[PDB]
């Protein structure tokens, strides 16, 4: 066992050393103790995948792990790694990377992270949903990958309950003007906005929205944790709900429990039936691990709670459950907190809260509209059509008793 | 232009200049010349294909390489599809390994299959039962990737 | 056969390059190398894969 690593910087190397001799003083598997290897994000892409072998796969690795370093690029550190190890099926551990394209194990083969990805926090805006008792919504969405599974899985979640959202209205991603479609949202019967898209659309949406008298009074809108960052917190309607994760961009934390898990799943693996040795060397060997897909069954399937992060529960196709989450609310543009999510329930705080406006109630989702459009056809004496008099009136008819026709 | 065409030596494993002899007068009138730059390849592996592909571009000013491979590794396609994300060439497979059509590739890549996805394959399924008067039935699945697209 | 999808690929390519000599014919060189030190992306237009 040579399990190898690939961080962000210099000074994580030293903690990862730090802490995989821990567990090996602690508790581990015998076979050649514990070691550990390190390799630096390279930014020239193709070259980091070549790297990967010559310094990972050459020294028969049996698990590889991948952090995503601060340059904003949102896939530039998990890819090469992840496709590399999917062509051996050796499985990696991703430390903090929640873009949703990875939970679709067709392309990656195997994958597990430790943070869960984006659609869970639409899984707690249902939870949130529940306890105020509101019932119509008019949910924005992106068009990419991340906008359709946050979607997908909101419509899922919400068939249970025998309802359905009002509008599920898209745009293309990175617009320049949106008013056409918030334009076509305003009559209607919803007051509750579950806008989910990247920064930048975030911010165009909501000059877009400022001009429409769509921030004032009554319209409670909900806006999960990537939209409040750091560009979209300038424009933001004071009033609005964001998500956040209580163990994010951290990485101590994420290390330990990773290195703890990792170990603890090799400290089982080594007493079965059969066991093959990692398939040293990039080149030459071209044949799938005799205990790879035997070795991504047990480590997802491993319950452990003794680290600092949390739980840790595998569940399904490897991406995470049981997560913490930390609601806060905007007041004044500064970020408070108002409650915790614990886990398939929501506990408010003893902090009040200021809807969008600044009333201080519980705004109803609901209207009621008494603008009826009515449509009739042509026919018989039911409905007449006569054509219309140039004056502006139609005529002025009289029956039997000269009683006055009513005429619309 | 220039073409370069990659096989896996398996069927025709033979005569190069065969594969090279493409076009011997013309086809249609050909208002482009194009030439091949037919390589035999070997076993493939990840850094491999890599180096084989840049270095076989950093040469004849390479675009739309045709490959093919000829074993099952479920993963080549993936690979090739990196390439094709970094390196503004396109790229199709034929046979075998770049023929498994995966569900989402990235909107900036050119990559092309010659397979066909699952919902053609529902699509057949269900215009041959459609034909025999089999309108009942119940399918059962496992749980492996993509079976909730398939029952959606 | 093989031979047929190879003959097919070709055809499509070179018909491919056809299509965009006809409209705007100013057809790009290969991209340098992949192996150099950085990439900044600069691509006049859609190259062939519209």
């Amino acid at each position: 066992v040579n399990i190898g690593a690939v961080l962000s910087t210099r000074k994580h190397e030293q903690m990862f050393r730090e802490a995989v001799n821990q567990a090996n003083k602690r508790h581990g598997s015998w076979k050649i103790q514990l070691n550990a290897t390190s390799v630096t994000h390279k930014p020239n892409a193709i070259q980091m995948a070549l790297s990967v072998c010559e310094d990972l796969i050459s020294s028969q690795v049996y698990a590889i792990l991948v952090s995503h370093p601060p340059t904003p690029n949102d896939h530039f550190t998990p890819t090469p790694v992840s496709y590399t190890a999917g062509f051996y099926r050796i499985p990696v551990l991703g430390l903090t990377t929640r873009m949703s394209i990875y939970s679709d194990k067709s392309i990656h083969l195997s994958f597990l992270r430790t943070v869960p990805p984006y659609s869970h926090q639409s899984s707690v805006w249902f939870e949130m949903m529940r306890v105020y008792s509101w019932n119509h919504i008019i949910l924005l969405v992106s068009d990419d990958h991340e906008g359709r599974a946050a979607q997908k899985r909101l419509e899922t979640l919400l068939e249970e309950r025998e309802s359905k959202a009002e509008k599920v209205l898209q745009f293309d991603p990175g617009t320049k003007n949106v008013t056409a479609l918030l334009m076509e949202a305003k009559e209607l019967e919803a007051r509750v906005i579950i806008l989910s898209a990247s920064e930048d659309d975030a911010a165009t949406v909501y000059r877009a929205a400022a001009m429409l008298n769509m921030t004032g009074s009554g319209y409670v809108w909900l806006v999960g944790e990537r939209e409040i960052s750091g560009n979209a917190l300038r424009y933001a309607p004071d009033g609005i709900l964001g998500l956040q994760l209580i163990n994010g961009k951290n990485e101590s934390a994420h290390i330990s429990d990773a290195v703890g898990v990792v170990a603890q799943a090799v400290h089982e693996l080594l007493e079965k039936e059969n066991i093959t040795d990692p398939p040293r060397g990039c080149v030459g060997n071209t044949n799938i691990w005799k205990t790879g897909p035997l070795f991504k069954r047990v480590l997802m399937s491993s319950k452990y709670a003794d680290g600092v992060t949390g739980r840790v529960e595998f569940n399904e196709d490897g991406d995470r459950k049981f997560a913490n989450y930390s609601i806060m609310n905007l007041q004044n543009r500064k970020l408070v907190q108002v409650g915790i999510y614990n886990g398939t329930h929501v506990i408010p705080n003893d902090r009040k809260i200021i809807w969008p406006g600044g009333e201080t109630e519980k705004p109803r989702g609901y209207q009621m509209s008494t603008r009826l459009k009515i449509v009739t056809i042509h026919q018989e004496p039911f409905v007449y059509v006569k054509p219309t008099l140039s004056d502006g009136t139609c005529k002025e008819e009289f029956t039997v008793n000269g009683d006055p026709v009513k005429k619309v | 232009l220039n073409i370069a065409v990659m096989l896996g030596h398996s069927h025709d494993v033979t005569e190069r200049e065969l594969r090279t002899l493409w076009g011997p007068e013309q086809a249609a009138g050909l208002p482009l010349d194009v030439n091949v730059v037919a390589l035999l390849m070997n076993r493939t592996d990840p850094k491999s294909l890599i180096t084989h592909v840049c270095d076989l571009m950093s040469g004849a000013r390479i675009h739309g390489l045709v490959f093919g491979d000829d074993t099952d590794q479920e993963a080549v396609a993936q690979m090739l599809d990196f390439i094709s994300s970094h390196t503004f060439v396109p790229i199709l497979g034929i046979h075998g390994g770049a023929s498994m059509i995966m569900a989402d590739k990235d909107p900036t890549s050119t990559f092309f299959q010659f397979g066909a996805s699952i919902q053609q394959q529902a699509t057949v399924m269900l215009k041959i039962m459609q034909d025999y008067d089999w309108h009942v039935f119940s399918l059962v699945t496992t749980i492996f990737p993509g079976y909730r697209e398939f029952i959606s | 056969s093989l031979e047929a999808r190879v003959r097919d690929g070709i055809g499509i390519l070179t018909t491919a390059a056809s299509s965009m000599l006809e409209k705007f014919s100013y057809i790009p060189e290969a991209k340098a190398s992949c192996y150099g030190q950085m990439e900044r992306p600069e691509v006049p237009m859609h190259t062939l894969h519209p």
